[PDB]
RNA sequence: GAAGGUACUGUAAGCAGUGGAGUGGCACCACGACCUGUUGAGGUUCAGCUUCGCUUCUAGGUUUC
RNA sequence: AGGCAUGAUAGUUCAGGGAAUUCGGCCAAUUAGAGCUGUAACUUCGGGAUAAAGCUUGGCUCUGAUGAAAAUCAGAACCGA
RNA sequence: UAUUACAGAUCCUAAUUGAAGUAGCGAUUAUCCAGGCUUGUAUCCUGGGGGCUGAUGAGGAGUAGGGUUUCUGGACAACUU
RNA sequence: UAGUGUGAACGAAAGAUGAAAAGAACUCUAAAACAGAGGGUGAAAAGUUCCUGAACUUGCUUAGGGUUAAGGCUAUUUAUA
């Protein structure tokens, strides 16, 4: 019943390794709604246009990793809103919480 | 004739069925046939499949072409913890067959053996199984079953099982008592024991029951089953593979390239009479998984595992551990492991049962001198430079 | 050769309205092959005795010539 | 509902591809009821339809 | 996620230089494949690789004797 | 929506050998554009002839010639897998 | 008194099985995310990414032929694998 | 006539509510001209290509057989010879 925010990164190589090629944009999102829907244990996934562009960008054929805020919503039915956080380096960045 | 040409059979016939065998551990077949008298002496010992290195010997074989000269040779290593004695049993012979004559058991029993009598632990609340530890029941009625034993039963065989070892959990500190204990896992995963019977081979049956009870309920280890220079046969299943098509699992000369519906086959399965398709003819199915023995693997050296000196030979007198440096699939060998010569069935992280030989060699190849000059401790990912971190820091002491 | 491929290019009529069958008439010998125009006669075999009768008197209307069928019956009856 | 008839109008007025003409998506009731050209010039000239410029291609 | 754990590639970008075939301009600045320094760097490393870390997360359903 | 063994089909690549395969070099591979050399037997003297067989080709900073011309051709430095 | 008795004629006409929830659902660039309208959309529309066609273009227009397929509004029993 | 062929020509399938439409109001579940369930009309639902409604095939319920492909005949204490 709680709500909450969660920041992770979410591994996106191996998420996609040996996966048929042209399919890994696609592949890629799938494994984010997968992977939010697990951690907050939510049925609906929603993903913001802003991290949707963010995979996409370097074309069909994905970045290796992505930091999301996934964040736990009513509408009680409860709704996850991963979305995109922007960083320099992925160097010492653990799941952690929000406040 | 006939055929039009000769050419030898595609395939043995005496490993059918090619198909999946489900033991988890090499199941032996028979034992050697007891010499008689003698000392009981146990047989079989369990050990995982580590991994594979190579190693440097320096040959002596009196009139060959390699006589005083370095060779080098392939070595599996298979890891084997010291595994502990619970049950006892008797084999009475009969008309039919061997028949058993009960099982006797250890005072308590470890809840490694526990795990084996369910497929759900987890959901578990009760965990009842083994409830020997009544006062009156047990105790009583041993001593009467192993009178029996010595009535009927001719041939004696040892329940062993593989200890897991226990643990403390995640960040309480380990050594201290208010902490709650745990078993950790194999290198595989599993805290369930492979539970095995070992047949005694010592004489007189009574002389065994001696030895078979002053052992129980204490650990083996492998220094006081098999011994250096000894011709040892692995029995374990082999490395999976899945279907497969005819070409690749019998070995058949696939067709011309001009053939419509392809050329990954066996073209003629029969002849019109008889009208039937025989078990003899090449087909689709099953590869690898399949149960194995394999005879006369040497033993080149017994390990011990803080000096770790296990690694290094007579020479050099540089100290190097025996897992290659980087440790792949596996875990790093804290324990009594075998260079067996060779090859040796199924992958890493396999239950591989040893089995002392059926039959002697006369061969002198048997006999042989072994010497280890040199072992190699590279990392296997991919191309290893370095032998140990040592020459690593002496190699290229300034880096970032 | 003779039967997909070739059917492609069948744009052309043959056979146009005529006006005298109103049903066939050829464009390029200008005859309705059904009736016979232009000739005076119209065409009719005795080979097709039965495909004559659905053109011939009693398929339209007859409305000259029904109301002559209808005294007779008065003058014989 | 759909507004499939007012960019093909919107086409013709800007002189255009319906590939160019962007719409808004806060004001679909407004564009969705206007039927005839000279309703459509009228939201033209409030910036509710407009004519984007043309991608780039340099030399 | 971290490892002076292990691999593969082969020296990231950006900045600096009495470096650089030369050309052009002001009274030493423009443009310059590339080379030297920062830099065995940067990137990738289980997806079927190894070590240890309480950073984060772990819920329900139906028959069987 | 999810899997990826086998097989069919369309594709890259294959140590050493190089037609031993096969009715048969079927197939595929090699060759290739341009500039400068250089071109045989035979011939109906026109052809053969792109015969065959060799070499050079990038990037960057320049110099010169011919035009009216903002183009095109020739030549030299220096650079690195 | 007769257009008078059917198991067959690769018989005639009419309906119906198993095979079978099986074979198979092709060819054509590539889809993804948030909104709108709804009992209900990846598909109908909007916006934003990522793509395709790549001037003999699924672009803009005509002969021959088709004949209302054009346009707006409402509708989904069927059809547009 | 539908329909086929450039054309001469060729050419089907398809009858029966009840005496009388008295052709099923109104309410309930439902997004609802989906589909029912109540309630009614009529002598009887015969309820709209609706009289009677056979066989093949199928569904549900009840009862037995089954290593002998199944079926038949003879004999009895009915599952055997």
């Amino acid at each position: 019943l709680a709500p909450a925010k969660i920041e992770t990164t979410i591994h996106l190589q191996k998420a996609v390794h040996g996966t048929t090629r042209r399919f890994r944009a696609e592949r890629a999102i799938k494994v984010i709604a997968a992977a939010a829907k697990k951690m907050m244990h939510t049925d609906v996934v929603k993903i913001d246009p802003e991290l949707n562009s963010r995979i996409w960008i370097h074309g069909k054929n994905p970045p290796t990793r992505v930091r999301v805020t996934f964040e736990r919503k009513a509408d009680e039915k409860m709704i996850t809103i991963a979305s995109f956080k922007n960083v320099a380096s992925f160097n010492g960045l653990q799941t952690t919480k929000v406040v | 004739s006939h055929r039009k040409f000769n050419a030898p059979r595609r395939g043995s016939l005496g490993f059918l069925p090619r198909g999946r065998s489900h033991a988890v551990r090499g199941r032996v077949r028979s034992w050697p046939k007891d010499d008689a008298s003698q000392k009981p002496h146990l047989c079989a010992f369990i050990g995982y499949k580590a991994g594979m290195t190579h190693v440097l010997r320096d040959v002596v074989r009196p009139n060959s072409r390699l006589h005083k000269k370095e060779a080098c040779e392939p070595v599996t290593i298979l890891e084997t913890p010291p595994m502990f004695v619970v049950g006892i049993i008797g084999y009475k012979p009969t008309v039919e067959g061997l028949k058993p004559v009960t099982t006797v058991w250890a005072s308590y029993v470890n809840e490694e053996v526990k795990r084996n009598y369910y497929k759900n632990w987890y959901q578990s609340k009760a965990r009842k199984a083994f409830s020997c530890l009544s006062n009156g029941k047990a105790a009583e009625k041993r001593e009467k079953q192993l009178e029996e034993l010595q009535k009927e039963a001719t041939v004696i065989r040892v329940i062993a099982h593989t200890q897991s070892a226990k643990t403390t959990t995640r960040g309480v500190d380990a050594n201290e008592q208010g902490a709650k204990k745990v078993l950790k896992g194999n290198h595989l995963g599993q805290k369930k024991a492979h539970m095995i019977e070992i047949q005694i081979n010592g004489g007189d049956v009574a002389a065994k029951l001696n030895y078979a009870k002053s052992i129980l309920e204490k650990e083996i280890k492998v220094a006081d089953v098999f011994t250096e220079g000894e011709q040892i046969d692995t029995i374990g299943v082999g490395k999976g593979f899945g279907w497969e098509g005819v070409i690749h699992r019998y070995g058949t000369k696939r067709l011309q390239k001009k053939t419509h519906r392809g050329r990954r086959k066996v073209a003629c399965i029969g002849p019109w009479n008889p009208a039937r398709v025989l078990w003899s003819v090449a087909r689709y199915g099953q590869r690898g998984c399949h149960h194995r023995t394999e005879m006369n693997k040497r033993i080149y050296r017994i390990g011990a595992a803080k000096i770790n000196e296990g690694g290094s030979t007579s020479f050099d007198l540089t100290k190097k551990s025996i897992n290659p440096m980087g440790g792949p699939h596996y875990g790093l060998v804290k324990d009594d492991f075998l260079m067996i010569k060779g090859s040796v069935v199924g992958t890493v992280k396999r239950a591989i049962t040893l089995r002392k030989t059926i039959n002697i060699n006369t061969r002198r190849i048997a006999t042989e001198e072994i010497n280890l000059k040199w072992i190699d401790t590279a990392s296997k990912f991919g191309h290893g430079r370095f032998q140990t971190k040592e020459e690593r820091s002496k190699f290229l002491g300034k880096l970032k | 050769g003779a039967g997909t491929p070739s059917f492609g290019p069948r744009h052309n009529k043959t056979h146009t309205i005529c006006r005298r069958c109103g049903n066939c008439f050829h464009i390029q010998k200008s005859k309705c092959a059904k009736c016979g125009y232009p000739d005076a006669t119209m065409r009719h075999y005795d080979w097709e005795k039965k495909a004559h009768r659905k053109r011939a008197q009693g398929s339209g209307e007859m409305r000259h010539l029904k109301v002559t069928f209808a005294k007779l019956q008065r003058a014989y009856a | 509902s759909s507004l499939k008839l007012q960019k093909r109008l919107a086409a013709s007025v800007l002189d255009c591809g319906v590939r160019r003409v962007w719409m808004d998506d806060s004001e679909v009731s407004t564009i969705a009821m206007a039927n005839s050209r000279q309703q459509i010039r009228k939201l033209i000239n409030d910036g509710i339809i407009v004519k984007r410029p043309v991608k780039v291609h340099s030399g």
